[PDB]
């Protein structure tokens, strides 16, 4: 019997009274619209935005911590090389803004060097992420944003084929150029590749040897969240799949890395975590289309100016519910991203890694995405700050979270009544 | 997976009350925590929140009169209430933000002369 319910569960009687009242239902739908703007239209104040940013920053930070220590080398086919030096610029190397892949004779592979094929993949994703972070991520609702990205590497050494026609696509290795246009998203992305040779005795050449320099200029690269998360996923998965050898320089006094030698995928807890964050951020961003597809802006009420009937006049409810559920699901995944990496709940060597390296910068802060001779061995990706801002944004989403729950309960009541 | 509020009672307008909430570590550690209230005839409304780093924020209806605080050593959450009015009469609940989906029993506060 129902009177006997509405004693023991008083807030349910209130819920039913609201579910039969168009003005209360409309008030809930106006709240959904506003909380959706907070989630997908804002940046500083959006928990969703901060959780995306955090997931990206952790991937980038992971590499800033470990890239300098990671061996890479060999030739273009994944093959060993007898004497090849390949230097990638704007990367966090030891006491340098470049990383040098100069490990010969050893076969690239697991617990060996990272092939240059993989390093190219990793590097491209890294340059893109660092350029986007630097300009600032757009709000989640903005997808038609793009960014331009430029990056360079150099090949020296006898027999080094990492800058050749086959590796590059450029017919002429000296002064040549190639344009191609793959389409990431349903978006076109123009890539201009260009090559120049610099002889040993050419003027203004520090390195006493002669080299080829490849420049990549990518235009119209998607800077949306879905796009950038795919880049972070590529970065962390490339690392995890190549699983190259690394060894670190443990600085005097310092914070201390363990293990000192080993293989990059040996950081299982740290990589799992980052992969998890990216996965949860991707599911979170996917809720955006559910929210857009179910606008709550049209007022509801009876028809033929007769009283509202929650049993028949309520077909909007499925969509209201789907929307509210989406917003709620966003907020929970955002929280869950934060809890994956937040050191308050981490333990043992995964905690040392985050508190002593990942959530740390050694640059003299400098803006997001800048790479300096001191970047190595620290995250330099605003991780402590992003965690703090994610928490602040959630704390300031108190009201909206409750409004979403009420909207979901009104809708859910109406979906029930209609059957 | 446990939330226990206490400290509620019947007070006069102008009164003070300190509510307490004993949260488990799961819920409390590294999490934003907050207070809520559910008044006669209404659904549950958010009242205040506080980040792990101790930064507090408040609903307009209580700002300037209520203070929220947290003891990280003992997983405790506190709400100091001042200048109570009849309108503050309600069941008060703590939870984390976003909410763990089982609520404590809550603690009744009644402001009245
Ligand atoms: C190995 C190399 O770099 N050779 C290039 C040559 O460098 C020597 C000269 O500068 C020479 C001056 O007399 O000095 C030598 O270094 C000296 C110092 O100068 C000295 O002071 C110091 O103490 O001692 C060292 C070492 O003993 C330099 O090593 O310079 C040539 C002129 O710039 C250059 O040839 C030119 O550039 C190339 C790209 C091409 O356009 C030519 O037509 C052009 O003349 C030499 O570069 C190599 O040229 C050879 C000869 O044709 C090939 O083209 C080669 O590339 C192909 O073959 C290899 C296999 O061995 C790969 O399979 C690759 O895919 C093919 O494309 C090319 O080497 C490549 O390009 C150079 C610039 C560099 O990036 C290498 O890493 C590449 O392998």
């Amino acid at each position: 019997n129902l009177s006997k319910l509405l004693t023991r569960y008083s807030t349910l009687n209130t819920l039913i009274k609201l579910s039969a009242d168009p003005s209360a239902i409309n008030a809930a739908r106006e709240n959904l619209g506003a909380s959706a703007k907070n989630l997908i239209g804002d940046t500083k104040n959006s928990p969703a935005y901060q959780a995306v940013l955090l997931a990206i920053n952790a991937a980038v930070g992971f590499w800033n911590v470990l890239g300098y220590a990671t061996q890479c080398g060999g030739n273009a086919n994944g093959q060993e090389s007898t004497s090849s030096t390949t230097i990638f610029n704007n990367e966090p190397g030891y006491r340098s803004t470049s990383i040098t892949c100069s490990l010969n004779r050893y076969k690239p592979g697991y617990y060996g060097p990272m092939s240059i094929e993989n390093f190219k993949k990793l590097n491209e994703a890294y340059q893109i992420l660092q350029t986007a972070l630097n300009k600032g991520l757009p709000a989640l609702k903005e997808n038609n944003g793009t960014v331009s990205v430029t990056y360079t590497y150099t090949c020296s050494g006898e027999g080094n084929d990492n800058c050749s026609k086959k590796a590059t696509g450029v017919s002429d290795q000296n002064g040549g150029t190639k344009t191609k246009t793959q389409t990431i998203d349903g978006k076109t992305v123009t890539t201009t590749i260009s090559s120049k040779v610099v002889d040993s005795q050419a003027k203004g050449n520090t390195t006493r040897v002669s080299y080829t320099e490849i420049t990549n200029k990518l235009d119209g690269v998607p800077d949306s969240a879905q796009a950038l998360l795919a880049q972070a996923s590529t970065l962390i998965n490339t690392i995890n799949t190549a699983c190259p050898y690394f060894s670190v320089t443990n600085k005097s006094g310092g914070p201390q890395m363990e293990p000192t030698r080993g293989k990059l995928c040996g950081f299982t807890e740290e990589i799992s975590a980052i992969q998890k964050m990216i996965t949860d951020a991707q599911e979170l961003v996917n809720q955006t289309s559910v929210i857009n597809e179910h606008e709550q802006s049209t007022p509801v009420g009876g028809n033929n100016g007769k009283p509202f009937n929650p049993f028949t006049d309520a077909s909007f409810a499925q969509g209201m519910l789907a929307n509210a559920s989406a917003q709620a699901k966003m907020l929970n995944l955002a929280h869950q991203v934060g809890q994956t990496i937040n050191p308050d709940n981490l333990t043992g060597t995964f905690k040392n890694f985050v508190t002593g390296f990942l959530a740390t910068c050694n640059n003299k802060g400098s803006p997001p995405g800048t790479v300096t001779t001191q970047t190595f061995a620290s995250g330099c990706a605003y991780v402590e700050q992003t965690i703090t801002n994610l928490n602040n944004s959630i704390a300031h989403f108190g009201t909206q979270e409750q409004q979403i729950q009420q909207a979901e309960n009104i809708a859910d009541t109406l979906v029930n009544f209609g059957s | 997976v446990q939330l226990q509020e206490s400290g509620g009672g019947l007070v006069q307008p102008g009164g003070s009350l300190r509510l307490s909430c004993a949260a488990s570590g799961s819920i409390f550690s590294g999490n934003v925590m907050g207070w809520y209230r559910q008044a006669p005839g209404k659904l549950r409304e958010w009242v205040a929140a506080i980040t792990p780093q101790g930064v507090p924020n408040y609903a307009d209806s209580v700002k300037g009169r209520f203070t929220i605080s947290r003891d990280n050593a003992k997983n405790m959450l506190y709400l100091q209430m001042s200048s109570l009015k009849p309108e503050d009469t309600a069941l008060y609940y703590c939870n984390r933000l976003p909410n763990y989906r089982s609520w404590g029993q809550g603690t009744q506060v009644t402001v009245s002369s």
